[PDB]
């Protein structure tokens, strides 16, 4: 298959989607609810491209990369303005309930969705009014709960219920108080229940047993390990 | 309270045993009398390695007026000095010039470090700079700064004068015990841990 | 189209000569944010190259860098020629105000270029900083030793591979053989140094500890009775490991090592660092954030003029203008501490402005300074610098014109005491300085010690109208540009928004995150032109960081200018030069 | 040598001597330190001290960026939580031998917790004696920042603060309630 990316031929496989395809070029796009695990949903409307239909055409279309094929003769650009301004805007939108909580936050420095504000360029706060809050939930001695800073992506109950098979996470409620997790105060019933502190892209599931000593990744001496 | 030091020809080359103050009130009373002699006449050994040199030498001039402690005479060779200010970074190919103007010095010689540099290599760890000059030349008084205001080397030159005027030193080279005595004083981070704690309000970083 | 964008710069007239010349398929152009033509060469081809540059209509008289690039990690070299190493060399043509950069590729086992100083005489000490930082050799040298580190030293510092820290290493042990050793080493030898040595040609150390302010060096002299016959400068003894800690510090954590480049010229110093900087991440600071660098880069260039011309009378022999002049230096450092909070070292600049806005009552402290500055000045002159034992000591001193300050790579005032009207600030504008009407002052055509010390005085006076015009019309508006690339984020919005708490948290940690690309920024310093070459390659921290400075010139001018000369003479010519070790060896 | 240049010298070495002499009778420009205690400004970068909040708690919450903006590498901390749930520092040492007095520290703090004070007397004796623990930084009151508080700001629970009151932040909404 044949893609053009911003006025640049590349070769990559039609049976993958936009967003890896472009991914495994080299190429940044901003993503949130997509994972290689556990496929594309189309939620966070983050991984926003512009596509044309043929290469003669200036108008195009926002379409999605995680939900868009890869297939051969397809004109894409990451770089068009449009394409800019509406991530930058899903970013904006994702921080007006976000708690000012990066300090005090165990993700700070290993955090995709710092990453992914820096990378669409938003660092101007507009929004003047109140955020919505959530209590927390005891989820055992693993995990650390702290649903303020959900995104709402949905890779959590993603991952939980489709691949690993769990039972006791969820997602309740409604238009923008939606809330994950456990029905009920518990300790999470999955023996693979700790993938969540990477799963999840913001600090609403932690490493508890690291929060008790807690450093930042950069101050870590990594190894190779099994 | 004191340490004793005697040295003989890796460096430095001397030995230091935590020793009990032996100090008749005439041989004190010289003592004091040779102390306070050497302590309000320190000549400085003019040596220029960096811009804590500059901060130096900024302290030697009017608007600061180092003359006033008897510390002006600034002399170009290291027999007629007595304190070394290592102002600036020890590097490498410096060391050993250090150390030999160090050496070439006469007893009774001090030392302060002057900066992060001198401290302990200060911003420069890197390939080409010895990480501090006690590394291999014994230091008195130590500035932290980079550079330190040249009030700050008053203030070390004034520490270094209470050091002088309660140690103990040979009167003669033919009388006497050789070895030198150095008090151990008490630190000023803990002499002043009382003043700095009960600090509560500063003038806020938008005024003059 | 912004100062900042991405050019290949086809439309000089100097890369359409060359396909005149050379052939469309004997190089490559590369699309750089340098603002300058960066042509790749073939390495064969380079000395025609460098000859036809020299035999222009309008020539490329001046070497104004050499040194070279490790490419081994570079992962962005889209568009480039293979290759494991480079070498680069900055042209400058004055009569075009236009300049080049030649590039040459070269493979990790065939290390070898042909030699530049048959064209440019200061390729001697540039191509021996090559050699020692990088490895190459550089074919035809007349003597291919270090320069920077002792000559018992082992491997290139430079190099990816080489560790940085001294922590790395082994802990410094002095040891009784270390010493002998190591003194042994330092011991100056006849044959080595290229002396080419009559029964009465008596040889003199200078350094290495120097009774100046202007560093720690070693001038070893060949004397005839007195007359210096000839000379070779050994420095090395001040090496930071500057451009080791730009490939060590990030963007924004490297401000304080640009600080201590030349330590008397302070934000004159972080300036082209971070106009650089800007450069890599598309910023275009407001105005006001122009006119407050420059204004302290003129408060910092009168210290350092200040101290240039107290030290030169100090080296004549009149010791009282000193205490005067640091007199008004605490006048200064009264204002620089009021806006920056530090003397020398303020590291006060940031990417994209500043890092406060100025403080309330800055301008009474620059009324004070601008009313203390004029009558301290005249006195100066009166009591010491029309002084005729002064003039005598002074005037005649190791001169020279304007083929040898072109020839060596000399700016600043030993080349505008030629005749040469050349300033940064006029020929090449930058962080708006063509908002300011000041003049350039010029020499007759000889550069004495006592032209380059009076012309020092005349930039401190139009420094001191550049100063009155920026109290005068300072504009009202934000101190930090609105880029998101602006490191740090303005401080107030850092404490009650997420998104800028983000950004800062990112910035202040990791690092801000520069595109890959090349950036270049030159401006008149305070000693001359001082230069930054920043190549980032995505990440953040800076890829190279190749930082020119003026003194490296001036000290390598010195054999040409002192010899046949006396000793006192050469006390003089060190004196009236206004550099320092910090800016030769960095 | 000419005659009218040795009498022109001759009446600039007495210029020279007569200007040295008004300058004797001028006014001294010394700053009479310590008797005279020096100025300095509120931004000067002296002494760095950790700060307290208005309710006296101490403003540190251990984040850790002042460690990593460090240029020299110089402040090592570690990260304590208390029952309630708030974030402090269990140690906090500067190794003030090494500190260039830059800044940076203070620049990277989300909390305004660190701060460089105008305090230039800091000579010591022994090496060891320049690193200051966090006994020897914090300081009883708010320093340069009278009134900021992070945790104000946070969306953090922590004792005397539950969900929804901080700043710009609704009280929070259960799933079950009856609203649409
Ligand atoms: C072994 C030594 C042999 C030589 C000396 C013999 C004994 C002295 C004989 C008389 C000497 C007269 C000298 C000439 C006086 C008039 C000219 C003059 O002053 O020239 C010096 C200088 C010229 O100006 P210029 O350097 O061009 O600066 C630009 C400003 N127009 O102008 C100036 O600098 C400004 C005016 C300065 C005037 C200085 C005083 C002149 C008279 C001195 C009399 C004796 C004083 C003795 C000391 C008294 C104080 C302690
Ligand atoms: S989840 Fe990420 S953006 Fe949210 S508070 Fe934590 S570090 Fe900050
Ligand atoms: S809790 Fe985390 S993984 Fe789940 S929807 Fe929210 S941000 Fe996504
Ligand atoms: S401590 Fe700082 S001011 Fe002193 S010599 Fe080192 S770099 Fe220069
Ligand atoms: S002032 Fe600079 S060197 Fe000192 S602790 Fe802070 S960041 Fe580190
Ligand atoms: S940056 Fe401030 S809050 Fe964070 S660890 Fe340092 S002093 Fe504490
Ligand atoms: S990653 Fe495509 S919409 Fe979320």
């Amino acid at each position: 298959a044949t893609i053009h990316v911003d006025g640049k031929e590349y070769e990559v496989n039609g049976a993958d989607n936009l967003l890896e395809a472009c991914l495994s070029l080299g190429l940044d796009i901003p993503y949130f609810c997509w994972h290689p695990a556990l496929g594309s949903v189309g939620a966070c409307r983050q991984c926003a491209v512009k596509q044309y239909q043929n290469a003669e055409d200036t108008r195009g279309r926002l379409v999605m990369s995680c939900m868009t094929p890869a297939s051969d003769g397809t004109f894409i650009s990451i770089d068009d303005e449009e394409a800019k301004q509406f991530r930058e805007s899903v970013v904006e939108w994702l921080m007006t309930n976000h708690p000012h909580d990066c300090p005090v936050c165990e993700e700070g420095g290993n955090c995709h969705l710092q990453d992914m504000t820096v990378m669409t360029g938003h660092s101007f706060r507009r929004y003047r009014f109140t955020k919505r809050t959530h209590r927390n939930q005891d989820l055992g001695p693993f995990i650390s709960h702290e649903m303020n800073r959900c995104i709402a992506c949905y890779r959590c109950v993603r991952y939980y219920k489709d691949y690993a098979g769990g039972t006791d996470l969820g997602v309740y409620g409604a238009h923008d108080n939606v809330y994950f997790g456990r029905p009920e105060d518990g300790t999470l019933e999955s023996e693979f229940s700790g993938n969540l502190v990477e799963i999840c892209p913001t600090g609403v599931f932690t490493d508890k047993t690291h929060s008790e000593r807690y450093n930042r990744k950069w101050d870590m001496q990594f190894a190779p390990s099994i | 309270d004191y340490t004793l030091t005697r040295i003989d020809p890796r460096y430095p080359l001397q030995k230091q045993e935590i020793v009990t103050d032996p100090l008749n009130v005439f041989m004190g009373k010289l003592n004091d009398m040779v102390n306070w002699g050497r302590k309000n006449s320190i000549w400085p050994y003019n040596f220029g390695l960096s811009c804590c040199y500059v901060e130096m030498v900024t302290s030697f001039t009017a608007v600061h007026d180092v003359a006033r402690f008897g510390a002006e005479v600034l002399r170009a060779s290291p027999r007629q000095a007595d304190l070394m200010v290592v102002a600036g970074t020890c590097f490498t190919k410096m060391a050993p010039v250090i150390q030999r103007l160090y050496d070439q010095m006469l007893e009774p010689k001090w030392v302060i470090s002057m900066g992060a540099c001198a401290n302990s290599g200060g911003m420069y760890d890197i390939y080409s700079v010895v990480q501090g000059v006690d590394k291999f030349i014994p230091v008195d008084v130590y500035i932290p700064g980079c550079p330190p205001r040249p009030e700050a080397y008053m203030q070390a030159l004034m520490l270094l004068q209470e050091s002088i005027g309660k140690e103990r030193r040979p009167l003669s080279w033919v009388v006497g015990d050789q070895g030198v005595y150095r008090a151990n004083m008490q630190s000023e981070r803990e002499r002043k841990r009382g003043e700095r704690i009960a600090v509560t309000n500063l003038r806020t970083p938008d005024e003059i | 189209e912004p100062a900042w964008q991405t050019r290949d710069h086809l439309d000089d007239p100097v890369i359409g000569e060359l396909r005149n010349r050379f052939g469309p398929d004997a190089f490559t152009v590369q699309a750089t944010r340098t603002g300058v033509p960066v042509v790749w060469i073939k390495r064969e081809q380079l000395l025609e190259v460098g000859d036809f540059l020299k035999k222009l209509p309008k020539p490329y008289v001046m070497l104004f860098d050499l040194h070279g690039m490790d490419e081994r990690l570079r992962t962005h070299r889209e568009g480039l020629p293979a290759a494991d190493f480079s070498v680069f060399y900055h042209l400058i043509s004055i009569d075009r105000n236009r300049d080049i950069m030649l590039k040459v590729a070269l493979a990790e086992n065939d290390l070898h270029v042909p030699t530049f100083t048959k064209l440019f005489p200061n390729a001697n000490w540039y191509e021996r900083e090559t050699w020692d930082l990088f490895g190459i050799t550089f074919d035809g040298h007349p003597n291919l030793r270090r320069i920077m580190m002792p000559q018992t030293w082992k491997g290139h510092p430079l190099r990816k591979d080489y560790p940085a820290r001294a922590t790395e290493f082994s802990p410094f042990e002095l040891t009784k053989a270390k010493q002998d050793l190591e003194m042994e080493a330092l011991t100056f030898k006849p044959e080595e140094w290229g002396m080419k040595r009559n029964e009465d040609f008596m040889f003199l150390n200078l350094g290495p500890n120097h009774p100046s302010a202007h560093g720690a060096f070693r001038i070893v002299l060949q004397l005839d009775g007195e007359e210096i016959v000839d000379c070779v400068p050994d420095i090395g003894y001040h090496h930071r490991g500057a451009e080791k800690m730009g490939e060590r510090q990030s963007w924004h954590s490297y401000i304080p090592y640009t600080d201590r480049i030349e330590y008397l010229g302070g934000c004159v110093n972080e300036m082209p660092y971070v106009l650089a900087v800007e450069k890599l991440a598309g910023i275009t600071v407001p105005d006001r954030v122009n006119v407050i660098r420059v204004m302290l880069s003129e408060l910092f260039r009168i210290n350092s003029h200040l101290l240039y011309i107290s030290t030169f009378i100090q080296d004549v022999g009149a010791m009282t203008p000193v205490f005067f002049a640091f007199t008004d230096r605490q006048k200064i450092y009264d204002l620089v501490e009021a806006i920056t909070g530090f003397r020398m070292h303020p590291a006060w600049f940031r990417i994209g402005g500043v890092a406060h806005d100025l403080p309330r009552g800055w301008d009474r402290l620059l009324r004070e300074f601008l009313d203390w500055m004029p009558k301290r000045l005249a006195s100066y002159e009166k009591a010491a610098l029309q002084n005729t034992i002064l003039k005598g000591r002074s005037q005649g001193v190791a001169a020279y014109g304007a083929k040898e300050a072109l020839e060596w790579g000399t700016t600043g005032a030993g080349l505008r005491a030629t005749g040469i009207d050349f300033d940064v600030r006029k020929a090449r504008p930058y962080s708006g300085y063509e908002n300011f009407d000041f003049e350039i002052p010029v020499g007759g055509g000889v550069s004495d010690c006592y032209t380059r010390v009076m012309l020092k005085v005349e930039e401190l006076r139009q420094s001191l109208r550049i100063l009155e015009q920026c109290l005068n019309n300072m504009p009202e508006g934000p101190f930090k540009a609105d880029h998101p690339l602006t490191t740090p984020p303005p401080k107030e919005r850092t404490l009650q928004h997420i998104e800028t708490l983000i950004t800062h948290f990112l910035q202040v940690s990791w690092g801000p995150v520069m595109p890959a690309n090349e950036s270049f920024q030159m401006i008149e310093a305070t000693k001359g032109i001082n230069s930054y070459y920043l190549t980032s390659d995505g990440s953040t921290m800076s890829y190279r960081t190749r930082i020119r400075t003026p003194s490296y010139a001036h000290l390598q001018q010195i054999p040409a200018a002192i010899r046949g000369s006396l000793v006192s003479d050469l006390i003089v010519y060190l004196g009236s030069i206004d550099f320092v070790m910090s800016d030769v060896d960095r | 040598m000419t005659l009218k240049e040795l009498l022109v010298g001759f009446g600039t070495q007495v210029r020279s001597i007569w200007m040295i002499g008004l300058h004797a009778f001028a006014k001294r420009e010394t700053r009479m330190y310590p008797e005279e205690p020096v100025y300095l400004p509120p931004r000067y970068r002296g002494r760095i001290v950790l700060t307290r909040d208005p309710d006296g708690e101490e403003r540190c919450v251990a984040c850790n960026l002042c460690a990593v903006a460090c240029p020299v590498g110089c402040i090592s901390l570690q990260k304590a939580e208390t029952k309630d749930g708030r974030w402090y520092p269990e140690f906090f040492r500067i190794n003030f031998s090494r500190c260039i007095f830059c800044g940076l520290c203070e620049e990277a703090c989300p909390t305004t917790a660190i701060q460089l004070t105008p305090d230039f007397e800091m000579g010591e004796y022994k090496r060891q004696d320049l690193v200051y623990e966090k006994e020897d930084l914090l300081i009883s009151g708010p320093g340069k920042y009278p009134e900021y508080n992070f945790y104000r700001m946070a969306g953090m629970a922590i004792d005397g603060k539950d969900k929804g009151e901080a700043e710009n932040e609704a009280k929070p909404i259960d799933v079950k309630s009856l609203l649409p």
